[PDB]
């Protein structure tokens, strides 16, 4: 037992009384003093250092060579002037395990926190140096955070894909089926989370070449990306990861829903892909008023209308669909489907719930296309179109699939510096610049939209951290009326950021002319509510930053009309599970699951306290699923407002809540705005 | 007063030989004698036959004839665990141990002992005799059971507690023990339901069943002791089995509510060592 | 050639009533019709009376004529599911779903009706004809025996699965689900040893085995379409419920070794979601 | 019951003590006059049929066109005028029931026997009317029997290909990999079978881009391969039937068998994926030795040498491998490697073996490519190039995959017309129509192979049948002296007949300059050896019809190297199981299984003896699990080596031979030449 870990097995040894919280930073020192500096590869000057990680084919020299030494040099050592020192020791453990890079025998450390943080500065300047100071103070402040693919692989040679979010859309038929078992596994190849939309496949029992009951619905083409995902496990450390998104009112949502039944047949059995369901609020209605709905054959649809079912509005095409004798549906009970959708959520956690109205009623690119499905964590929602893969010979209609690079807003640090404007403009510089040096080549319809889409996601992490370190119930109305304000001035000064690359740059994203932000739609909740703190106490904590107002929301306005939108897509709250530890935050916008996190590494168990615990703030730090998860579901609803994508929203329930209960959950996030439900997690 | 709690206490006990791993046996009995693992495999051979009659005719007939679908429960229960469960963990204990043709002489051993053919010809003619209604042949017949359970299986109990003690072959002890705790709940379970009939009865026709039991009780106790040298003998052991089934005996006795009739002796140290879903209404709906 | 597998499968397919929790069913149950409320109680009591038959009777009577240890073993763990396992089951959910005097009443109707009365009896009579030594009798009481396990239930089954289906009274439907299962696999095994007496007959003889057993089926059959009506009409069921029962007859003959009777049918949608080496010697290689 | 059916089950109700032959003759009249001229749909006349059958979306217009209605007529009369009568009712009823065309309902009959033969020979004919009634002859004669895909599509709009076996290389990377998976899909879905060679893949453990152990091995890829022709089932009419083929020094090679191992966990185990071994003559050699043996790893041969493992030349390169310490390789024992094949093909038939040093040593093309992997019936044996499938936007670097149109020669029929040179080329006539006439547009190395090499696969059936009838024991030494003959005669005029296509149309077969038949080496054995019969009742047997002598061969010789050959390949002895039924004849050239074959359709079950089984012939008509193994290998021998592609040869095993024996039979193939063996079926 290593002397870090008995150090920090020390923080659930009660003395007087109370967690001795102090151990922790002992143990970090301890862990350091004792593993990390005897095991850190030793170099005479960085610029030994330097010619060592290029030549051993550590870093990419392209990114390097935009640089003189000189600027290099100055850059890390603005990254060491900090002193930056890790406060607990699961954020250093989690960082030199993963992300700190070692030797290609995995003995030595080649990277540590300032050195990461340094090569990504570097990286993100493409050549600017004062650019680079500016993100390695952004990052070594820990304001901003990349996403675990942009800063584990950034400047690497080896390194994966900086972008890890991608979204398929599969056209019906056996060239576009296999196209996207092909580039699911290219994709996962790369390390990356794949999505793919079911709901224009057939259902089961439909015509292949007016053959009848030769199609085998979505759940044949389900079991195929199973065992694509399944193959392509990305050197099995991280099993390959994929999610199949279904709407409602296909023929084979019930078979899509039974594939993660317990009870369910081995050869139906779905493994190692993630299930969502989109609901329109045409479903809701029909469970609402306990009528009979219709689930219907998508290519019966798809024939006598000429397209497809998901590309059409349910709200407007339902009564259409089942008066029509040319389309075949079967009945179903909607709120029998509710029920075994909460059943199977409790059991699973799954499906995936998107909201499909909620998304698209404030859905800026519905000219581009309504948003049909979300990712693999359930926050990114962006118009999406299907390509159509022809035979070989034949040239394909590539379409556009989505894609985000992540990155997140440290929100106690953000607010501790007063940066929240800075700090998310430098974000959203780095987010377009990992966007812009991505080039998917086996993914030629999300290397369109990559390119003409422009699509970045800003996630936020340590609400809870924050607010608990604050004195804020996170249930409480301060706690939302914060969360509305900062989030507020995240969406403006991203939304600034965006016109303001547009107008430096001279393009904005396509098809931006036809967006809510061109005709000035978007802006209107802006315009005519004032966000400004209504609590004196939340408004002190807003105090040496300016609070945008209805004018600055006007002069916004007006500056985008004149000058576009760099970007169709901005803002995205994704999980950041791993992460937060080197942060030292609590996880995206969600309430902490636990106190003290306990987590066994190798043989030896290791303990977390969450983030500036202690006996003062021990009652604010309340746990998930001892929270009211209305309130969470209207906090979330408050920051849902100012998210142009979702945000990754965990349930946590209690063992004794009834299927009813989170029944009552989803009706009310539906009703309250919540776009998706990531996951249905029981204590 | 008592089956339900009978018919809960032997459903919680419920096992499987499968569930204890034996591999773990095959050094210690590797390094027994020749004599000592000719008496192991002999013993669990007898047991196996008791069990396999207890199973196969014992229980059954017993359920037969008691009234009640609450007690005809626990001696069904009962039955299979003697057939299904403890006949067979010998088996798994032998496939373990030993190699095919040591198997099949020892279970063609049993069938040419006559003293476990005396014993099971004298239990099983009993359970034969029972006649519908009569509750005088039902009651000799527990009392053959009761006698089956807590006297006749300590002679080859002995044994396997004896190494378990000692901290050998402790798999299979462990098996030997979980068939033990079975009949031990097994013994007193019939025990009862044979001094409910013994109550019935006159005080001449009492007097009469004592009789009965103490000779029948008797006339086993020498078949036992002369299985008893058979076996032991060769190991050294025949003094301490003998006083381990007395011992017993008058356990017996006490589960049919009898005086024990042995008097008490010192057992070998070792040994005892050995031992929800809810729908949504139209409110839910609306907020 | 079986025995051993059966007997894998049935042990590792044990249950306890307990592992279910039924409270949960009156969240469902209230919301039924009294028709739907009167049909659920008649069947479950029409499968509660069969299924004692079954553990009393049907089970151990066929342990007692079987030859072979292993047989007798795997027989008696039937019994003990039926009697241990199955009857505290059906007793549990008609405890959570009826007041006592109403289970009374349930119980006195339909131990009085007249088609439930008529399969109980035709089934028991062949149990009781059951003669000593006589492989014929013994095999007429397993086809009764198969009849019951793996054909007379499902006019039962079908309406606890209907509402399994629908998402309706899942606790007892769990358990009913695991019943159906258990009741599967005797059917299954029961067929083996009835074809191994069947194949033991001249040619002449067989004819007639099979003449009784279409026989049999038919007698029981039409019987079976009255029974349904009797329960089903007034719930609207009686047409798909009819279809059910064929297909399960057909599974029946199959496990008999007999060919299926009534032509394929397809069944409700909702009760179906709710259902030598040797070694190469050197001079191989040379020719 | 119908009638018929009542008549045909009076076959095995003996009297007097002998089989009732002649109630099949009753059994099939009734089965017509009641079943089949009932539900024949009326038509006043032939024209009124044809407009009826193109209008009505049942036959292709396009070929139709080629002919004046009087022609076509004509046609049509020369196959009525025969008068032809199915010999037993099971001959009808397979083709009334899987090969006459029925309305979408299936309700009425449309086509006759004699219909649908004057649709194949106007099809074959391509607007020949004289060569489409010399089609109509040989069909209606029975000389000449088109495979089944040929044979029930030809001629039909809503069909299937006429190609239904086709060999697919797969190279080391996972655009082939996912390509593969597409193909196979494609080509499933065609209704052909598709047989894999996954030599190429690296084996599990290997590197992927300088990071060890990251291959999952040919398994994953066998799984992904099993459930995409579990998906492309044939919309459920029959389900999807591919073939994995490994060399046996692949170190895959034990993880490969043991997919087929009934004991084998669900998760490795495939379940629809025929898997077949190649066996280099050192494999047979270490095993014969005892030594020791090593199985390499595909991607440390081809990064030392440049090239994949079973493109070099084992039996010279396996000491070189092993003294390589670049490359990786396993011990293993080759006699266990031998046992445990054995008792596979004893539990479950499989795997099929292609010794690959038979094929090869005899192979005609060994410029173009060795021969690495057999079909999914394991008698096409053909040379194939891998194709390298690059990243989308980049071009394929197409290669040659391999596929082979079959027709089966009636060796009784073209005996009694004594017509083997008249059959042979009208028969090399129509699968060079066939060949010529496919395109798949989803395959691009089968389209170019198809276009390039113009493989066909002309094979023989009835070979126990005619031999039985003439009072000759299958394994008697006059049965092998009349195959001989029989199969030199076939090959002697398929090459005749490929060499005047080549100088009608004035173009061979790409690379033929380099084959065996340019340079003369291929005639070798027909040049310096006679194959007339040695007995004389074989010689009997062809009086009437010219025997090819060595002068003849010599002419032929001279003939091709004056103009080439049309043809890579030209012969393979397919299994041809359910076109023969139609035929009256026993399947390929095997041994029949069972005198009288008891089948059940529906619930009616029908007794099928063997094709002119009697009283006088019933010794002849010995079952094939009483022969001697031996002998069945010495036939196929004989056989095989008038044949340029395999012969697929099935083991007849008895329950009580041991593994031994199947080892014996297995070494006896290799030592006489055998190239493949196909199933080892027991009794
Ligand atoms: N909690 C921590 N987080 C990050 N790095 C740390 C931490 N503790 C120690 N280190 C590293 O280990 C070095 C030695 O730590 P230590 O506390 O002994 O330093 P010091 O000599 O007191 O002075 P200084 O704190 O300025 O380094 C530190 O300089 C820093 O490089
Ligand atoms: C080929 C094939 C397709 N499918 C499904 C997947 C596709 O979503 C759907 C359409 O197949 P397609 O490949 O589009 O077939 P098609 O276009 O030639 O026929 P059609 O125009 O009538 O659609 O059928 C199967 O389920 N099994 C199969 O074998
Ligand atoms: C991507 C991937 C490949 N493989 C296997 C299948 C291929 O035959 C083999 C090579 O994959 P490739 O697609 O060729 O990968 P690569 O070309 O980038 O790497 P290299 O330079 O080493 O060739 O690896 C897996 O088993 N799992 C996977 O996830
Ligand atoms: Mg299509
Ligand atoms: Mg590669
Ligand atoms: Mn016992
Ligand atoms: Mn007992
Ligand atoms: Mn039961
Ligand atoms: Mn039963």
């Amino acid at each position: 037992v290593p002397k870090w870990i008995q150090l920090n097995n020390e923080i659930m040894i009660q003395k007087d009384g109370k967690f001795q919280f102090d151990k922790d930073k002992e143990a970090v020192h301890s862990y350091f003093v004792d593993y990390i500096n005897q095991n850190t590869v030793f170099f005479h000057n960085l610029k030994e250092k330097l010619d060592y990680l290029v030549e051993n084919q550590y870093y990419e020299e392209e990114f390097l060579s935009l640089y003189s030494f000189e600027d290099i040099k100055e850059v890390f050592k603005t990254a060491y002037a900090k002193k930056f020192r890790f406060p607990s020791f699961m954020s250093a453990f989690k960082f030199y395990n993963d992300y700190a890079l070692k030797t290609n025998d995995k003995k030595k450390i080649l990277e540590r926190y300032e050195d990461r943080i340094s090569i990504v500065a570097l990286f993100f300047a493409n050549g600017d140096t004062e650019k680079a100071k500016e993100y390695v103070n952004l990052m070594i402040n820990q304001e901003y955070q990349p996403s675990t693919p942009t800063f584990l692989n950034a400047g690497r040679k080896r390194r994966g894909e900086l972008v890890s979010c991608f979204l398929l859309e599969v056209n019906d038929s056996l060239n576009d089926i296999s196209r996207a078992i092909d580039i699911s596994m290219q994709l996962s190849k790369l390390g990356g989370g794949v999505s793919l939309n079911l709901s224009k496949l057939r259902a089961k029992g439909e015509a292949i070449k007016d053959v009848e009951n030769a199609t085998k619905g979505v759940v044949g083409v389900m079991k195929l990306l199973d065992n694509a995902f399944r193959y392509a496990d990305q050197m099995g450390q991280r099993q390959g990861s994929g999610a199949a998104y279904l709407n409602i009112f296909h023929r084979d949502i019930n078979d899509f829903l039974d594939t993660k039944k317990i009870s369910a047949d081995e050869d139906v059995r779905v493994k190692t892909l993630s299930i969502g369901v989109v609901i329109p609020d045409k479903f809701v209605e029909l469970a609402r008023e306990d009528k009979a709905a219709y689930v219907f054959y998508p290519h019966t649809i798809y024939k006598e209308y000429g397209q497809h079912m998901d590309e059409m509005d349910m709200n407007e095409m339902y009564d259409k669909f089942v008066d029509n004798p040319r389309v075949k549906k079967e009945k179903i009970n909607p709120r029998k489907l509710l029920e075994k959708l909460a059943m199977l959520r409790s059991e699973s956690g799954y499906p995936y719930i998107m909201f499909q109205d909620n998304v698209n009623k404030v859905h800026a690119n519905n000219h581009i296309s309504k948003v049909k499905f979300s990712n693999l964590c359930s926050e990114v929602l962006q118009a999406s179109q299907v390509s159509s893969y022809t035979d070989y010979d034949e040239e394909d209609e590539i379409g556009l699939d989505i894609s985000c690079n992540l990155g997140s807003l440290n929100i106690l640090n953000v607010m501790e510096h007063k940066s929240i404007e800075k700090t998310v403009k430098l974000a959203t510089d780095s987010l377009t610049h990992v966007s812009e040096t991505t080039d998917i080549r086996n993914a030629p319809a999300v290397r369109r939209a990559n390119k003409a889409m422009k699509s970045i996601g800003l996630g936020a992490m340590n609400l809870h951290g924050y607010l608990a370190q604050n004195g804020i119930a996170y249930e409480s109305p301060e706690a939302r009326d914060f969360a509305n304000t900062f989030f507020m001035m995240v969406n403006f000064y991203s939304i600034q950021r965006s016109a303001e690359i547009a107008k430096e740059k001279g393009e904005t994203f396509d098809q931006y002319e036809g967006s809510t932000y061109a005709t000035g739609e978007y802006f209107d909740k802006y315009v005519s509510t004032d966000f400004s703190p209504k609590y004196e106490k939340i408004a002190n904590l807003f105090e040496g930053m300016h609070i945008p107002t209805t004018e600055d929301w006007k002069k916004l306005k007006a500056f985008v009309a004149e000058h576009g939108m760099y970007h169709s897509y901005r803002l995205c709250i994704a999980p950041t599970g791993s992460i937060s530890y080197v942060q030292s935050s609590t996880a995206s916008v969600m309430p902490i699951m636990e106190r003290i996190e306990e987590r066994t590494y190798g043989n030896s168990k290791t303990y977390y306290p969450m983030p500036g615990l202690a006996s003062n703030n021990w009652f604010f730090y309340k746990e998930a699923y001892d929270m009211d998860m209305f309130k969470v579901v209207d906090m979330i609803a408050t920051i849902q407002q100012h998210i142009d994508q979702g945000i990754s929203f965990t349930l946590f329930l209690k063992d004794t809540m009834t299927t009813r209960d989170l029944n009552r959950i989803d009706l009310y996030a539906h009703h309250r705005g919540i776009k998706t439900i990531y996951y249905a997690r029981t204590k | 007063d008592f089956t339900q709690m009978f018919y809960n206490q032997n459903v919680k006990q419920f096992w499987l030989p499968e569930e204890i791993a034996l591999n773990g046996d095959l050094l210690t009995w590797k390094y027994l004698g020749k004599n000592e693992q000719d008496t192991y495999m002999k013993v669990l051979a007898g047991l196996t036959l008791l069990d396999t009659e207890q199973g196969n005719t014992g229980m059954p007939i017993v359920a037969e004839h008691v009234d009640g679908h609450q007690r005809k429960a626990v001696l069904n229960f009962m039955a299979m665990m003697e057939n299904a469960v403890h006949a067979k963990s010998y088996s798994n204990i032998f496939m373990t141990l030993a190699p095919t043709e040591t198997i099949n002489e020892v279970f063609e051993w049993v069938k040419q002992n006559k003293y476990l053919q005396k014993k099971a010809q004298m239990i099983v003619g009993l359970y034969k005799a029972i006649q519908k209604d009569d509750e005088i042949s039902l009651f000799k017949a527990m009392v053959a059971s009761v006698y089956l359970e807590s006297f006749l299986f300590y002679s080859g109990f002995y044994y396997p507690l004896y190494f378990y003690g000692q901290g050998k072959l402790m798999q299979s002890g462990e098996i030997i023990n979980l068939i033990l705790r079975d009949e031990a709940i097994h013994g007193v379970y019939v025990g009862l339901l044979a001094q409910e009939i013994y109550n019935k009865q006159t005080e001449e026709k009492k007097a009469e069943l004592r009789e009965f039991a103490i000779d029948l009780l008797n006339q086993l106790y020498e078949n036992e002791l002369e299985y008893t040298e058979d076996l032991y003998d060769q190991v050294g052991l025949s003094h301490d089995v003998k006083k381990f089934i007395r011992y017993n005996a008058n356990k017996a006795l006490m589960n049919l509510g009898f005086d024990p009739y042995f008097e008490e002796e010192d057992i070998n140290p070792i040994v005892l060592n050995g031992l929800t879903v809810e729908p949504l209404k139209d409110d839910d709906f609306y907020f």
